[PDB]
């Protein structure tokens, strides 16, 4: 399988900080990423696919970038919503993985 | 492996083309001339002027 | 676009088959993937395996595809999953989205999830 | 300014260039280590092809989408054995199944041509539209045939 | 003349239509080329060219 | 008080306005730059229509509802090519696949 890594699994903020999610795959998978956001109790939501494309209805504060081994996930000035679970995942070389999460709570 | 396709000799457009067999991946060619000379065998006859 | 629902929660007996069906609304089942996803609470997520919608073919995840089965229900606009020979390790919300791949949008709806819990 | 062929002419050598004449017969010997075996490149299983957009053009006025359930995500290339379709690109990416997109440029107006991908082809087939202008700044792109019919 | 780096060795054959715009006998001026039957070297008549 | 064809008169200058008075051909040049293609805009597919209100009426008393499936989000017109109905509104933003 594609061994997806997330960077860092905690990371502590506050309303209005910058905050950056690394993911790295184990081999090579273009441009093929997706970003999810998940909160307690909830299903997961698609933020961000294809390393750069914003789904519609999530807000322009989020970005991705990265192609090839290393994406990024950025939140320009988080927002109280946006404490949550965020994960990455590859739809590529058998099979499709996701990244252990990244916890965002309120410091 | 000899293998042999006509290109069209056109200045600036690309031409492509897949070279496979029954067990081996395709493997692609590409050819893009991008400046086709034409020079000619030339001797001097001789120079002319005003005189 | 597409709404998923999975069935309801509740027990499964270890060693016995556990059993979900995931109903699709508002959309049909005659393109794309249809996937199985769980996550242990407090946990990860952890795909389980696809069904491509044309041709009806699935992917597994290695560490279950010797007890996983996905079927796909064209008569319901339904499909499911059965996993055999279930432990306490198989405890998990249990999700069912469009996930592995599409050919225009996947993994953009996820059911809401459904607790599987694996007790005596 | 007189020349055939739309001859540009130079003098230092004296000579003339970009002379849209005849063809160049090329012939390629690959070495025999160069080659790579199918079962190491990305395998297509179960495409599908649909003309998404075709406009009748001297460029690439033509979009298609591939479908493709891949055994392994990485690139691979794409090529139309015909001269009914010329391809803008080489080769694509693809990552298990999902969708690729191929740009081409065509001749005929009731398009069908065999998309030859990545050890399998797709029999992509549509209705296309004509173009917008009557003259256009750039050379043909799409080799020309014979049939154009209903 | 082949070209043959990597390996693989490219020979453009001869071009299909032989064709030129020279005719056998031309003339350079001012960085322009003119066909033209210019008089054979001690020819040349009064008033023209040569 | 009496012209024909419900027109209002005024003085300075001398004029009839408003008169509801036969049509005026008009003609568009569009020019080529301004037109898109059809694979940018907002595709639609596999769309459904039903008319959940209507009331024959001179006004827009008349409702129904589009389910669609979009190729991406976005917004484009929507007509109608005949007399039969006239629209209040010329364009519509979609969200993959939902209604309007």
């Amino acid at each position: 399988d594609i061994q997806m890594t997330q960077s860092p699994s905690s990371l502590s903020a506050s309303v209005g900080d910058t905050v950056t999610i690394t993911c790295r795959a184990s081999q090579s998978i273009s441009s093929w990423l997706a970003w999810y956001q998940q909160k307690p109790g909830k299903a997961p939501n698609l933020l961000i696919y294809k390393a750069s494309s914003l789904q519609t209805g999530v807000p322009s504060r989020f970005s991705g970038s990265g192609s090839e081994t290393h994406f990024t996930l950025t939140i320009s000035s988080l927002q109280s919503e946006d404490f949550a679970t965020y994960y990455c995942q590859q739809y590529i070389s058998r099979p499709w993985t996701f990244g252990q999460g990244t916890k965002v709570e309120i410091k | 492996y000899e293998h042999a396709t006509t290109m069209p000799s056109q200045a600036g457009i690309s031409y492509n083309t897949i070279v496979n067999r029954a067990g081996y991946a395709p493997l692609p060619i590409s050819i893009t001339p991008t400046k086709i000379k034409l020079i000619p065998t030339v001797n001097l006859e001789y120079v002319t002027c005003h005189y | 676009q597409v709404q998923l629902q999975e069935s309801g929660p509740g027990l499964v007996k270890p060693s016995e088959t556990l059993s979900l069906t995931c109903t699709v609304s508002g959309g049909s089942i005659s393109g794309y993937y249809w996937n199985w996803i769980r996550q242990s609470p407090g946990k990860g997520l952890e795909w389980i395996g696809n069904m491509y919608d044309s041709t009806g073919d699935t992917n597994y995840n290695p560490s279950l595809k010797s007890r996983v089965t996905l079927s796909i229900d064209t008569s319901k606009n339904q499909f499911s999953m059965k996993l055999n020979s279930v432990t306490a390790a198989d405890t998990a919300v249990y999700f069912c989205a469009s996930g592995s791949g599409d050919w225009f949008g996947y993994f953009y709806r996820w059911g809401q999830g459904v607790l599987v819990t694996v007790s005596s | 300014f007189t020349a055939p062929f739309g001859c540009e002419i130079y003098t230092n050598p004296i000579r003339a260039e970009n002379c849209a004449v005849g063809s160049i017969p090329l012939a390629f010997d690959i070495p025999d280590a160069l080659f790579t075996r199918v079962s190491e490149t990305p395998t297509l299983s179960a495409a599908e092809c649909t003309l998404n957009e075709c406009v009748y053009s001297s460029d690439f006025g033509g979009i298609a989408t591939v479908k493709y359930s891949a055994s392994k995500s990485g690139k691979c290339a794409v090529h139309v054995p015909s001269g009914t379709a010329t391809l803008k690109e080489a080769a694509v990416e693809l990552t298990e199944q999902g969708s690729a997109t191929i740009h081409f440029s065509t001749a005929n107006i009731h398009p069908e041509f065999r998309l030859q991908i990545c050890t399998s082809y797709v029999t992509c087939k549509g209705d296309c539209h004509p173009p917008k202008d009557h003259i256009v700044t750039h050379p043909q792109y799409h080799a020309q045939t014979f049939t154009a019919a209903v | 003349t082949p070209v043959n780096f990597n390996g693989v060795k490219i020979t453009a054959g001869p071009l299909s239509t032989a064709w030129t715009p020279f005719d056998r006998k031309i003339v350079q001026y001012a960085g322009e080329i003119y066909n033209y039957d210019f008089p054979e070297y001690g020819a040349g008549q009064p008033g023209a060219f040569g």
